[PDB]
RNA sequence: CCCGGCGAGGGGAGUGAAAAAGAACCUGAAACCGUGUACGUACAAGCAGUGGGAGCACGCUUAGGCGUGUGACUGCGUACC
RNA sequence: UGUAACGGGGCUAAACCAUGCACCGAAGCUGCGGCAGCGACGCUUAUGCGUUGUUGGGUAGGGGAGCGUUCUGUAAGCCUGCGAAGGUGUGCUGUGAGGCAUGCUGGAGGUAUCAGAAGUGCGAAUGCUGACAUAAGUAACGAUAAAGCGGGUGAAAAGCCC
């Protein structure tokens, strides 16, 4: 099944949450709950509300049996940015851009 | 101090090859609960070598 | 119709035996380059190493002509402030007589991945003897 | 079994019954034509030309299509001159299969 | 264009190309280097070449039989079913009605017809007579065509 | 009539990077330098049209040179016997016999040296 | 996005080689 | 209705001709950033292409090739204005 | 800076002089196929040529002939919700700018032919506007007066409350 989940305009940067994604792509739910509950950054917080949402998903819109569920599929992509002008010296404006992203995880039981 | 030509997105990556994370892989099972936790470190209970350390 | 271009998998190659006892350095040498390159065959191809397997024995037997025994000089620089050295071609054959072979071959032969790939099939010996002989390696006289 | 005969200005070797491409010729695409500037003929036997197009041999083969070549594109272009120019061709070819070639 | 000429930023020191103001047709908002003006596209024809591009346009109109002259044209009544009844029965769906005489009664009837025109002599065009399918014309709307013809 | 040139430009950059497909970097994604790396592209082709022919006919002459020596005459010999023979083999088909008929080329350096004895 | 930019700079000493 | 912090965001359900029409809403190009698949790449030097070209992976009629993608190796080749 | 005054290997002939016969060698010449300009003639006479000879590198620049885009008439005609414009692929086609048919998205407009008028074609102008890269997950996080612990609240506490 499809089952996914996604988790749009999330306020990490894309970049710094790729390394988490990366972590569990191809594993099992079982590990991959684990593996982000002891993972110390801000994105594994982040990735893994969306991995318990997507099993949550597939438990009740789906089948049941999440036991066997692997994270088929898990990327991140750049989502819009916000411009903000940040002072410098000798009167000098630069831009801050707060990236944001969308984490979609899709869980499969096949 | 500041570059003549701006690097492709392939020497982008291959920079970036050596920043991906390990995970730690070595969860431990406490002996009495049988709670997974981090080796050598007390359990989100308060256990640790099966007997209760923080009572709390 | 299109012209037939050797393939590296289906190329037979043969092992032949040298002596360098009393041989001309560069005259040996150019022919040792010819076979390597293949250029002996029918079957020749640039870009395909069609080449045959060239053991050289007694290296520290060849000869030169005139006076190159001593006005010979090989020069390699080690990349260092002032890393030029130079030696003759008597030091060459005390220290090492096979190199001074190897490195007549090397300067004719081509530049590139396929130039050291057919530089590979050469294996020179300073002595009479050779441990290639499960290669069933048929004397060549040249 | 094979013969080298001389068509349009460059030689073909061609075994029996097999499909050559060469240049256009004035022949309607069902008719048969002669080549009878037969080069060389190889079989068990070796037989040469003491003199240029041996003594009788002729090739038989039949028009098969009168199509054109892959289209070329020609680009010449002068750096810093202002100079560019573009072009195109599509040569045209005749294939023709050997049906019989003669002693 | 609405604005003022003062220099965006100083001749020199600036990192940028130079600008003179923002009016400039190279920038955005502001510009358009050679700017329309309200002008007559009317253009001069001779007397005798309209004369003769008319006589020949009416020559060709006859040689492919688009020309059909009849006797008086009306209609008694200004209803234009009468006058679609009257072009029906003669095989006509698109025609310019050339009449010597402009009659009200003719000019209500075609009003709402636009396949259909009525026309006086004087007030003859060539590209009517090009656009129109079918004209036909009067027998005094021919007289007066020759004298103003002449 | 004002005049926009939206589409038709969108048009003549994708023929430009359709041509372009394949390169490595900006040259197959970047406009002003995929159209630099075309251009390029179709003078080299245009160079190498001429180029392809003496190439091959360099690599004709080494394979009958091979040949010719491996029966035991230089390739320049057995050139001039043919030639004194009058024999119009061309060397597309001379290299063609050497490589796959062996007899048949055994023949015409016998032909060639008849010639020149 | 303009952000002029209203930096003097100090004189070198001029190569006047 | 469910996951979530009586969130944000999302998956179902329903409305609708259409929800990759969900209000960040018609069409939705390019630069730019990603995941998957095929091929190549860790002894090889340079405007990164072009000519030749093995191997591999997909399909087609035939059983030999033709096409598509990749491209070891090799000749020539110092961007544009 | 490093052999560094044959391009290198290397050569005592693979150097130099004299003679000779071979071969390699360019986009030159020839052979084969195709296109275009110009001048003739046999004949078509607003055009092909059973033909003939010759020409076709090119900047500044001069001459000739065309493609495509928006709008006007032709046109209340024609195509179009069993699918227009636009977008995105593929396959044919012309010496070229281009054209034609079609898969998917799209959702209601488009326009033959022949003429007419141009805000009619962009890669550069330290061009203008918007968007997005690079350096880079790098520098920095704004006075070196300084924090530590317990409890509380909370989904979460070094920064909030006690």
């Amino acid at each position: 099944m499809e089952t996914i989940a996604k988790h749009r305009h999330a306020r990490s940067s894309a970049q710094k949450v790729r390394l988490v994604a990366d972590l569990i792509r191809g594993k099992k739910v079982s590990q991959a709950l684990d593996i982000l509950t002891y993972t110390n950054k801000k994105a594994a917080v982040l990735v893994k509300k969306v991995l318990e949402s997507a099993i949550a998903n597939a438990e009740h819109n789906d089948g049941a049996d999440i036991d066997d569920l692997k994270v088929t599929k898990i990327f991140v992509d750049e989502g819009p940015s916000m411009k903000r002008i940040m002072p410098r010296a000798k009167g000098r404006a630069d831009r801050i851009l707060k990236r944001t992203s969308h984490i979609t995880v899709v869980v499969s039981d096949r | 101090a500041v570059q003549q030509n701006k690097p492709t997105r392939s020497k982008r990556g291959m920079r970036r090859s050596h920043d991906a994370l390990t995970a730690v892989t070595s969860l431990s099972v406490d002996k009495t609960s049988g709670e997974k936790h981090l080796r050598h470190h007390i359990t989100a209970d308060g256990y640790y070598r099966g007997r209760k350390v923080i009572a709390k | 119709m299109k012209t037939f271009t050797a393939k590296p998998e289906t190329v037979k190659r043969d092992w032949y035996v040298v002596d360098a006892t009393g041989k001309t350095l560069g005259r040996l040498a150019t022919e040792l380059a010819r076979r390597l390159r293949g250029k002996h065959k029918a079957e020749y191809t640039p870009h395909v190493d069609t080449g045959d397997y060239i053991i050289v024995l007694n290296a520290d037997k060849v000869a030169v002509t005139g006076n190159k025994r001593t006005d010979k000089v090989y020069y390699h620089h080690t990349g260092h402030i002032g890393g030029i050295k130079q030696a003759t071609f008597e030091e060459m054959i005390a220290r090492r007589p096979e190199r001074v072979i190897e490195i007549a071959v090397k300067g004719m032969l081509p530049k590139g991945p396929l130039g050291r790939a057919m530089f590979r099939k050469l294996k020179v010996y300073a002595g009479n003897e050779h441990n290639h002989a499960a290669q069933q390696p048929q004397v060549l006289d040249i | 079994m094979y013969a080298v005969f001389q068509s349009g200005g460059k030689q073909h070797r061609v075994s029996e019954g097999q499909t050559v491409r060469l240049e256009k010729l004035d022949i309607a695409t069902g008719e048969t034509v002669e080549f009878a500037e037969v080069l060389m003929i190889a079989n068990g036997e070796e037989v040469k030309i003491g003199v240029p197009f041996v003594d009788g041999g002729v090739i038989k083969a039949e028009v098969v299509a009168h199509g054109r070549g892959e289209k070329v594109k020609i680009v010449k272009f002068r750096r810093r001159k202002h100079y560019r120019k573009q072009q195109g061709h599509r040569q045209w070819f005749t294939d023709v299969k050997i049906t019989g070639i003669s002693a | 264009v609405t604005g003022s000429g003062k220099k965006p930023w100083r001749q020199k020191g600036t990192g940028r190309a130079r600008s003179g103001s923002i009016k400039s047709p190279i920038w955005r908002s502001g510009g358009v280097t050679f700017a329309a003006r309200p002008q007559d596209h009317s253009q001069k024809v001779n007397k005798k070449m309209y004369r003769g591009a008319l006589k020949s346009i009416l020559s060709e109109l006859v040689r492919q039989d688009r020309l059909i002259v009849v006797e008086k044209f009306s209609v008694e009544a200004p209803k234009t079913k009468l006058l679609a009844q009257k072009l029906k029965d003669m095989a006509l769906e698109d025609v310019l009605i050339i009449t010597g005489e402009l009659d009200e009664n003719l000019f209500l009837a075609a009003r709402n017809l636009h396949k259909v025109d009525v026309r006086d002599a004087t007030g003859i065009d060539p590209v009517s007579l090009i656009a129109f399918d079918k004209v036909v014309m009067t027998a005094d709307a021919v007289k007066q065509v020759e004298e103003m013809l002449a | 009539a004002r005049v926009k040139r939206g589409v038709i430009a969108r048009a003549r950059h994708k023929k430009i990077l359709k041509q372009a497909k394949g390169y490595y970097g900006a040259r197959s994604r970047v406009y002003r330098v995929a159209f630099q790396a075309v251009i390029k592209a179709g003078q080299y082709a245009y160079r190498d049209r001429r180029q392809r022919k003496r190439q091959f006919r360099q690599l004709w002459i080494a394979r009958i040179n091979a040949a010719a020596r491996q029966n035991g005459i230089s390739y320049s010999k057995f050139i001039n016997g043919l030639k004194k023979a009058s024999v119009e083999i061309d060397r597309k088909i001379l290299a063609d016999i050497a490589v796959f008929d062996k007899v048949a080329f055994t023949a015409l350096v016998e032909k060639a040296k008849a010639a020149l004895a | 996005n303009n952000r002029p930019v209203y930096i003097p700079r100090p004189r070198p000493p001029h190569p006047r080689l």
